[PDB]
């Protein structure tokens, strides 16, 4: 049926190497046109592991991650380390939302566990340091929108896009 | 010093209250009594005093009752609850300037009896009216406390 | 940063807009509109926060302690607010339009002004150093307008001339036709020089007289008449929300502001007016 | 949701109308019918309650309570009105044709522009968004249309052809839509472009002129001559009426808005110039 | 401080005068009443040309206004809707000459000479934003005060 | 240099008024300008303009000083008082439609004295129908204030 | 838990008897402070039926009966012919509100069969009649409410608003 | 005369079979007629208690079901765990309307008691999963509207509308 899975895009390069499937399906949710991504997913609660950056769950409503949903499926040596969720795509919390799901949806989030031996505070971060910007231009929005660099020469919109977009939360270790 | 005023607020207050025969003519007074005073000293007196007379409907009758008022307190204001509550205020603020010395009651009562003598009245208010706003605000403000104490909220 | 969350969003009229801004003696209006600092209409934060506490109040009443920690309690307070909104900037009112130099007909168009987009820049900049938050999109949409200032300017279109509200003569300049319209709709937005700007928005206005009928025989009754003052629909304000850091901040900003679209601004509401659809900026540009 | 009901319904002239504006100055006739901002003809909403509350108070008299419940309490009211009514969007008028090449002959047309149906499109998605309601075959209907904008078309008939009121001579090209419900005697209904069909929309009014005669000398009297607007009847107005969650508005929705059929809108009563018919969507489409 | 409240009480104090029938006074109470909302929304010129157009200015209404500028003892005379009308075109051309919108002499040689009543339009037509500004609370005034000082019908 | 309809109107009427002399033709095009509005809302723009050309009589001699009325200020209407104040109408009409760029003068004087031209304007008008329709009851609105304000009713 | 006898309040006067708990309690739901019954309970689609004076179901939208609610179990001798059913005190059509109620309410109502042989024709039956009114005061209210001719001496106010609050729709058949 | 009976139209199995006859004469005045359904009829004050899916007696106004009237004559076993009525055919509710009626009815509703020991809370409840709109279809818009997916191929529009025209109130039990 639907498909999906979470390729969030922090500062932390753990990100290409996520997902078997590049396409695989047609409806890819997070696009780009001409003003920009659209339909952003955005996981409250849950902050990025950057030692093998993953989403770990804090009980914290003031921590974030805010990345594409793309359809695939992680990597085929997965699902023993991720969240598989069947969800009525009007649960999703969706930054810039352009048009409309399909009502139910599958969604693969990359999991971790606490690991309760030292406290997991948390430090918001921004997206900088341009030669992330650029790596994750091409290593992440080319090998899913590869169209871009062949139809949209506006790359300076999509790395504004990025750099302005994507803030999300991460476990100060 | 304005103390006199509370004593003066006082009996013109009993005045418009036993005129104000229905009790529909003492809450629309009390109405009155409430905004009028936020109008005069938000917007001025002068346009506040127009607006009083244009409600007011100054004809023969009402003015009859306004000086008699003056003089009797057996009179009665009829007609039309909202004109006799504007006039009831009207009779409040002529009351202040006569009972203080502002405008001698010799001229007002004149004017208040002969047509070519109203627009002189209202010129002579103009005149003055920097003198009322400023003196006659305790005043003011005492009748709006009678009238939301002694008249019941509609 | 001073707020956890600053959210701007536009306010788009669905039917008539009527916030009314009290009665005086020198008014020559029964009810009219709330007024700007400089003559525009505006809508008092007053009276956003009041309609928007209201309508989530009853939509979400499972969430009663969010919304009463974000825009404060009702019965007993004992502590401020986490919730802010500041008063709505009029961005764009709509003007009737008479073509000439131009090419499309168009039978409206939007138009604003290059002192309205000053008091939005201005919320901008204030707010981006208030807040985690910049605006940089909107932002450099506002300032390579005003950098055009004092020339009358079309956005999207090549009008090139035209007659607003039926007696205002406008010459405009396209301003570039590769810079994304602010305005989500598809009709053409005009920035105009102010002196003249005032003018179409005052005529832009919609007074209507209502009269009172005395309802045991079908004639007036003594003093049933005055007049009344609405914005059109399709008039958008500019204003924002803002939120200091909190747990039901993040709530409010997670799950309210993500399922609130409608509201009802201001009053006239059995006369159906005040419908008011949100559209924040997060997700507009 | 926000909203218990909400019933749209179709306003049919049976007689000619006249719902009043009151003798402005920059108008020619000096009793002209209200317009709406876009010059449009409509029917106020506080005109459309106020004739609508009464005729229910007159002729339901055991149900004062719940109609003052709904449309709200006339002296002392106590809290707000339950039920709203949006302003009446024109939908179509009437319109005189001089067509010829065409089969059947037609003494006059309905006619509609785009904005019209782009206001009725966005009645029904607000009143669809604030209310657990959706008429998803109106809403279908109405964007079928809408797909061609920009082009005089034809909804039934073979009309390529015509000049509609003498003045505009048009260009049309059919759709197969045929909405037979609104539209029922088979009349066609023409959808124009905008600019073209605010000038045929606007000479398509009934300006009957009348006098007051000097019963002594038994000629007009000075000064007793004037201009009058009717709309012309069959005129078809689209209107929203809202309820809030109520006990009363279940008994209203149920029992009153469905033994309500005719009433009597604005002035001229005495003239034959009020009756009207009320359509209820919920049993049109 | 308010003396638009001041040369308005002259002008009514001029015009009451100036009006010998009652019907007269009624029926410019009524012009006082209306007319003010409709120079704020329809505006000033196109409300000038209404009252204009029901004030029937010929030489001899013209020369009775003319008059009353000066006189104390002239008055307006015809039937009660001209006077009306022409005592609130004189309401506002009163406004105009005090305040120095316009020359007192020019409107008097205007009023005079039929050649010259449309430069008269047209320099009100040049000044209309800065007059619809200015004469609002006169206008407000004159209303108050005919509604006080004047019965209805 | 774009003018309002009113100020358009107070030029137009300016050279009407001047240009007819004998005041009995300024009272009859007093009254054409009190009716022919309501006509041409009630028939139409195109009809009621062809009225106005054929009541006008043109006459090919007095269609030379309307033409000259476009340009000089010293021309004068002559003929008969029907004939001329329907003329001065027309003047009006075709004021506004050059004025506004709506139609060019050279093609309107052709069309009004040449008549293979006539008829490619009943052409013409009716492409420009919206757009004369929409703006041209204002300006006839203010032709008629200013007619029934400097002219004596008759 | 607590249980609502409904009684209705037609012009006529079969309401001899039909509930011996008509305190039992202390407290009602209708009730007066001196500005007439409060909280009046109206059942919609019900028809009265005088002749066997009680309700019967109609399935008319705007057939209904006004009555008032006093605490009580009916006659003893029932379960057999009324209707009971119990209602959170907000599925109640209470007119004329003072606040409140505890949120769980067993009423019970005169309820009778339909009658599924004749068509179902009625009548709105508005109350007049003054002498009618007197004895349904004596026979009601003074019976139920003694604190009425106990305190209030100005009971004028409650035989008007009898008047201007009770009306019903019944069959006369 | 004629006898009419109202099957309800709820998302839960009682559907299948509830009087004998489907036709029994040769009229109903619910009309499928290539344009929607028509006539629908609606009753207030009742919810559906899809336990034993049943009509139950409520006062809330609020409280409705919409379904359709066909004739019938129900199993011929009851008067005991039904409601009869003979209306006058302009007291019914009808909505999407056609025409009017044969001037005096007789009605079966799917009656049921209150049970006063358990609270009903009704919920509002619309027609969701769209395979219950298929069985839906054929457990009745097939036995009466035999004509269907024979003389007509507008049956998605039989679906839409019946999607859009039927919600009710559920008991919560």
């Amino acid at each position: 049926s639907t498909q999906r899975e979470y390729v969030f895009i922090p500062i932390t390069n753990s990100i290409t190497i996520d997902v078997k499937i590049t396409i695989g399906g047609s409806d890819h949710i997070t696009n780009i046109d001409e003003r920009g991504i659209h339909n952003v997913l955005v996981i409250t609660g849950y902050a990025v592991d950057e030692k093998n950056g993953r989403l770990v769950p804090t009980l914290d409503p003031c921590d974030y991650v805010k990345g594409i949903l793309v359809a695939g499926t992680p990597q085929q040596a997965q699902s023993n380390d991720f969240l598989t969720l069947k969800l009525p795509a009007n649960k999703l919390y969706l930054i810039r939302k352009k048009g409309n799901i399909s009502d139910d949806l599958k969604i693969y989030i990359p999991y971790s566990s606490p690991d309760a031996r030292n406290s997991m505070k948390t430090k918001p971060v921004s997206i900088s340091d341009d030669t992330i910007v650029n790596n994750i231009i091409k290593e992440v929005f080319d090998k899913i929108y590869n169209i871009t660099q062949k139809e949209k020469v506006k790359i300076e919109k999509v790395k504004e896009d990025i750099k302005e977009l994507f803030s999300y939360y991460a476990l100060e270790q | 010093l304005y103390e006199e005023d509370y004593k003066l607020a006082l009996e013109a207050f009993k005045k418009v209250f036993n005129a104000l025969t229905h009790y529909g003519a003492k809450q629309a007074f009390r109405s009155r009594a409430r905004d009028l005073v936020e109008e005069i000293y938000n917007s001025g007196f002068i346009p506040t005093f127009f607006y009083i007379i244009s409600k007011a409907e100054l004809n023969s009758d009402s003015l009859d009752s306004l000086i008699s008022l003056f003089s009797s307190d057996n009179a009665i204001l009829r007609g039309s609850d909202e004109n006799v509550s504007y006039s009831a205020y009207l009779f409040i603020i002529l009351y202040y300037l006569i009972k203080r010395g502002i405008i001698e009651q010799k001229f007002l009562i004149q004017a208040l009896r002969c047509e070519k003598t109203r627009l002189d009245l209202i010129d002579k208010l103009y005149n003055l009216a920097p003198i009322i706003s400023a003196k006659i605000r305790t005043y003011l403000l005492a009748i709006k406390r009678l009238s939301e104490a002694l008249i019941e909220a509609r | 940063p001073y707020y956890a969350f600053a959210e701007p969003f536009f306010i788009h009229a669905i039917t008539h807009l009527h916030v009314g801004s009290g009665s005086s003696v020198e008014e020559e209006i029964a009810l009219p509109f709330q007024r700007d600092e400089l003559g525009y209409p505006t809508i008092y934060a007053s009276s956003l926060k009041g309609a928007i506490k209201s309508f989530l109040l009853k939509e979400f009443p499972d969430k009663r302690d969010v919304i009463y920690k974000v825009l404060g309690e009702d019965e007993n307070p004992e502590e401020a607010s986490l919730g802010t909104f500041l008063d709505a900037i009029l961005f764009a009112i709509p003007s009737r339009i008479i073509e000439i130099d131009s090419a499309k007909p168009y039978v409206w168009v939007y138009v604003t002004t290059y002192e309205l987009l000053k008091k939005v820049k201005l919320y901008l900049d204030s707010i981006s150093q208030l807040s985690n938050a910049s605006f940089s999109n909107l932002k450099n949409k506002i300032d390579t307008i005003l950098a055009k200032e004092g020339k009358n300017i079309t956005l999207d279109s090549d009008l090139k001339s035209a007659i607003l509200n039926e007696d205002f003569y406008v010459e405009l300049e396209a301003l570039n036709n590769k810079i994304p319209s602010i305005i989500n709709a598809g009709v053409p937005l005009l920035v105009l020089e102010d002196s003249i700007g005032r003018e179409v928005i005052n005529r832009s206005l919609i007074r209507v007289r209502r009269i009172r009928i005395d309802r045991d025989k079908k004639v007036v009754e003594t003093g049933g008449l005055w007049s009344e003052e609405y914005v059109p629909m399709k008039t958008i304000f500019f204003s924002v929300l803002l939120g200091k850091e909190s747990k039901e901040s993040a709530i409010f900003a997670s799950c309210i502001l993500r399922n609130l679209r409608y509201v009802i601004l201001g009053g006239k509401e059995t006369i159906g007016k005040g419908i008011v659809e949100l559209r924040w900026v997060k997700d507009v540009i």
